[PDB]
RNA sequence: UAAUAGCGCCGCAAUUCAUGCUGCUUGCAGCCUCUGAAUUUUGUUAAAUGAGGGUUAGUUUGACUGCAGUCUUGCUUUCUGACCCUGGUAGCUGCUCACCCUGAUGCUGCUGUCAAUAGACAGGAUAGGUGCGCUCCCAGCAAUAAGGGCGCGGAUGUACUGCUG
């Protein structure tokens, strides 16, 4: 449901320079608090096993750095911004590492389980029919299915008769009469080996890096490498890998996770202003287009409404949720605080705009807070329960807000969206009780006046990829791509799909479980290419470049998110299902929506 | 059909220290094979055309040497003796020659490519890296068909007289 | 790259003879002269990517020439390191 | 002079139905006047796409209250228009070249005038090849993909853009 809106902040130099000095000084303990985990912390491998960072460890590394002679000059809210960012860095990276570990194991199982029909006969000492009969018994026992069969191979080895359980699993949890081609099986088993290899490589990841602004390592390395002689090829390359590294120009943003830690006001000139907790001397002026101003007026109205009411209304329902203050990169020459541009990005929960939507968040938080208090039931823990119960009481007192009746769709009408390489979207609206398609749309309809933009995107990707190649050979800085055009097209389709869902009173939009299509294609094309260029690895990589590149450029996750966002701002439910391997783009969309309807029970 | 013959090739016996590039080169002259033909017969594909150039960037694996062993009738453990021992760094750019010993055994010895070798100890002579008369660099050891310089046609055995 | 006079000056000082057109002493010294003129520009023009390619090549050649000389003759190597101010 | 072919787009033409068009049998009959899918065709002062590099806190897509009245901000991006340029000297620096053959995701390609030297002057995004483009093709160059040939000097214990500038 959340959105991010933005404004540039304007102030006189003294204020934009003082804030830069604090952020160039704050950017450094964001580096030192990474290193205090990256190599200093002894428990680190226990966290990599569990997949989660302990909720207090970054604060317990930061608390003694608050008096460090290098870091002591900063407000209490700038240290909380440091702790926030470093918590979110590790809390992300450990959660990436854990899903990779789980995938590697979850296929190391399957590379053991996957056997040819002849190997099952040898391993069982029995007929492939005896295996078909035992596979029929195992389905009769089971009737969670695929997991239950995996568990019944992980348990219940059963005098190697788990051979028949692998026979079900390789057949997609079904009986098969046909006996398989050993060349097709060799390609299949090789794809798993490739996925296993690729996972054992990706299992090791570069320990998350800090944004060093100082150039000190680079300058020290330059004067070392030019005046001294390396003792090894490894040392001479270690200096090369440092000297090639581009250094950052921007400090990490400030994060203000409490909405009240931004204070709003109106300037004499009638313009809006803002100030931050601990920087309450530095008034900043808001500059934003009238297409976004209504939120910045709402910020000040939410604040005035609470202050006019003796704090009896809660910022648990303030339209602003959190702010990220960032320096966007400028152009040309000048001091960093005169060259770059302070920009304030406000997280906003869009459903807090209206009274009917605010009531949803009131019920959502009142249920979550009630459960929290009953799960809790020590000294400061009682003070925390005072924060919570003052919220649980205050959240019932309403802000005066715009009214708009909630959208309601028919529980039987669904929009199916089918994504692919040639057709980025294609739509079928199904009445699932009639089994009747109400409408279909192809791309030429689904973004209408804008259909020239798909042809533009394909021209621009091809044109600009060649210009980047020509530019790199000359060391030109000019490096451009179609990324913002692809982002616009994915947003045009997201608006049109939801406008169509509203038009037909659909209860939900259905999006495919595409999963990691990029890795799957990379393994399939490799297992095939190894049969056509054996030993010539450069020829294996050249086999289907344009197909592999087009799959790595395929924006399916960004279109899926663009539709999710616009649907949840409108109130339409999102649902999911398996996308058919065969059929036209329409048939894919039709069967996808009907499948998601069948999954209701 | 054949009258009771056993399937065969022109097998060759390896010399006391020749390089895998040189041995494969002799094998594919004893039988008339191309480098990609020998790789195809062994079932390892285009790999052989690296090994003849000493392009051991990914090193010869146990499974690839066993595939070659099934063609050339030399076991994988005797094929491994025609490659550098574990951690002995070789160089695959300048092909190098003793020439004094090439009269005692016409072969390219693997040891002349080691980064640690600068003189032949049997003869106490500096190793060559180009033809002593015309300064031409030697062909890859698989191509040592004539046993002489390819430009000025001076025998490798006569380069014994022109070194150190 | 160096002026004509500057090459002639360097080769006449590190060369064992006026006809010593390409000894390791000469080559390493010339590379050292280039590198000493390129670090003064590359420390200032930090955006000049095309010159970091030139520097990293030119330092890596110097090291190969020095490693070759070290094994060939340690006395020549020691004198050359002194005369070029390297460590 | 040349650019025949291949590949990707753009419509134009059908041919086959529907997500469309007439009926009531709310699912059939019927056709292509629209709006759309699929195949196949085309290169017709047909039609439609059409990347030389740059320029505005630009306009419209906005909020609230019963389609009328108030308030309104200049954020981040995608197009369509329009206009401008096709650059100037003052240093620093990378790469490339003895000389040849093959010729690469190599460079170059507009109109007019003067020279017919390789370059100036004045116009200009129509700018080599086709309806429009390419790593494809044609023409010239090719040392600055790569491989091979090979001259004289330096080094020659594996280093050698290391010489011929």
């Amino acid at each position: 449901s959340q959105i991010t809106i933005q404004a540039r902040l304007i102030s006189f130099e003294s204020n934009r320079q003082q804030l830069w000095k604090l952020m160039a000084d704050l950017n450094t303990p964001l580096i030192n608090e990474l290193l205090c985990q990256l190599g200093q912390h002894p428990d680190f491998e226990k966290w990599q096993q569990k997949g989660k960072l302990p909720s207090t460890v970054v604060s317990q590394l930061c608390q003694p750095l608050k008096t460090d002679p290098r870091f002591a000059g900063q407000p209490s809210r700038l240290y909380m911004s440091a702790i926030h960012i470093v918590d979110y860095i590790y809390k992300s990276w450990l959660a990436i590492q854990k899903r990779l570990q789980q995938q590697l194991d979850g296929k190391t199982r399957w590379l053991e389980m996957l056997n040819s029909d002849a190997e099952l006969v040898e391993l069982s000492g029995d007929t492939l029919e005896a295996i078909r009969v035992k596979a029929a018994e195992i389905l009769a026992i089971a009737m969670s299915l695929s997991k239950t069969l995996f568990d019944a191979y992980q348990e219940t080895e059963d005098i190697k008769s788990r051979s028949a359980i692998s026979y079900l699993l390789k057949n997609g949890c079904k009986l098969t009469d046909k006996e398989e081609d050993s060349e097709k099986f060799a390609k299949r088993r090789r794809q798993v080996e490739i996925q296993i290899q690729r996972l054992t490589e990706k299992l090791i990841s570069r320990m998350p890096k800090g944004r060093d602004l100082t150039n000190a390592k680079w300058l020290e390395t330059l004067l070392t490498a030019t005046t001294t002689v390396a003792e090894d090829n490894a040392q001479a390359k270690r200096w090369q890998d440092i000297l090639l590294t581009r250094s950052s120009s921007l400090p990490f943003p400030l994060v203000f996770e409490t909405n009240e830690d931004m204070v709003w006001s109106k300037n004499q000139k009638g313009r809006l202003c803002v100030h931050f907790n601990g920087l309450s001397d530095l008034i900043f002026e808001v500059y934003c287009g009238n297409r976004q101003l209504h939120w910045f007026q709402r910020f000040l109205e939410d604040q005035q409404t609470k202050r006019k009411s003796k704090n009896q209304h809660s910022s648990g329902l303030f339209t602003l949720r959190n702010g990220h203050l960032v320096w966007l990169e400028g152009e040309g020459k000048g001091e960093p605080w005169n060259l770059h541009h302070l920009t304030l990005y406000c997280c906003v929960d869009n459903r807090l705009w209206t009274e009917e939507g605010t009531e949803i968040v009131r019920q959502e938080k009142a249920d979550e807070i009630t459960k929290f208090i009953t799960n809790m039931k020590s000294d400061t823990q009682q003070a925390l329960i005072q924060r919570k119960q003052s919220t649980l009481t205050r959240i019932n007192n309403s802000f005066e807000r715009p009214s708009q009746p909630l959208y309601q769709g028919q529980s039987h009408i669904l929009v199916g969206v089918s994504l692919g390489l040639e057709k980025p979207a294609t739509v079928a609206v199904v009445d699932a009780i009639a089994n009747k398609v109400l409408a279909y749309r192809s791309i030429k309809q689904l973004l209408g006046d804008n259909y020239e933009l798909l042809n533009r995107q394909r021209r621009q990707q091809q044109y600009l990829s060649h210009e980047r190649h020509k530019a790199q050979k000359n060391f030109s800085p000019n490096q451009f791509g179609a990324s913002e055009l692809g982002q616009h097209i994915d947003r045009l389709l997201a608006k049109a799909i939801v406008a169509l869902a509203r038009t037909y009173k659909a209860g939900s939009i259905v999006l495919p479980k595409l999963g990691d299509m990029r890795e799957v294609v990379q393994s399939e094309i490799q297992a095939i290419a190894e049969q056509k260029f054996p030993g010539y690895i450069e020829g294996q990589q050249k086999y289907a470049k344009q197909y592999r590149v087009n799959v790595h450029r395929w924006s399916y996750g960004r279109l899926i998110q663009s539709i999710q966002s616009k649907a949840a701002q409108t109130g339409i439910v999102i649902e999911e299902g398996k996308q058919p391997i065969r059929g036209s783009p329409h048939d894919k969309a039709k069967e996808l929506a009907l499948s998601a309807y069948n999954l209701r029970l | 059909e054949a009258p009771d013959v056993k399937p065969w090739l022109f097998l060759i016996k390896p010399y006391e220290g020749e390089s895998l590039s040189h041995f494969l080169g002799r094998f594919r002259r004893a039988n008339h094979l191309s480098a990609s033909g020998l790789g195809t017969l062994a079932g390892i594909g285009a790999i052989v055309a690296r090994w003849e150039r000493f392009h051991f960037n990914p090193r010869p694996s146990q499974q690839e040497l066993e595939a070659i062993a099934s063609v050339v009738e030399v076991d994988a453990q005797r094929l491994a003796q025609m490659l550098p021992p574990a951690g002995v760094g070789m160089q695959h750019e300048p092909i190098r020659l003793c020439g004094a010993c090439y009269a005692e055994s016409p072969c390219h010895r693997i040891e002349w490519q080691y980064k640690s070798v600068w003189k032949c100890d049997r003869h106490q002579l500096k190793i060559l890296a180009k033809c002593p008369n015309c300064q031409a660099p030697f062909k890859m050891p698989a191509l040592w068909e004539d046993g002489c310089c390819h430009r000025c046609r001076m025998p490798f055995a006569e380069m014994a007289k022109l070194q150190k | 790259s160096l002026s004509t006079e500057a090459t002639a000056k360097i080769v006449s000082e590190f060369g064992r003879d006026a006809n010593d057109t390409g000894s390791t002493e000469v080559q390493v010294a010339l590379l050292t002269a280039q590198i000493n003129h390129l670090q003064g520009h590359f420390a200032e023009h930090k955006k000049d990517h095309h010159s970091r390619r030139g520097l990293l090549r030119m330092v890596s050649q110097r090291r190969k020439l020095l490693d070759y000389l070290k094994r060939k003759d340690v006395a020549r190597y020691t004198q050359l390191i002194e005369r070029l101010g390297l460590r």
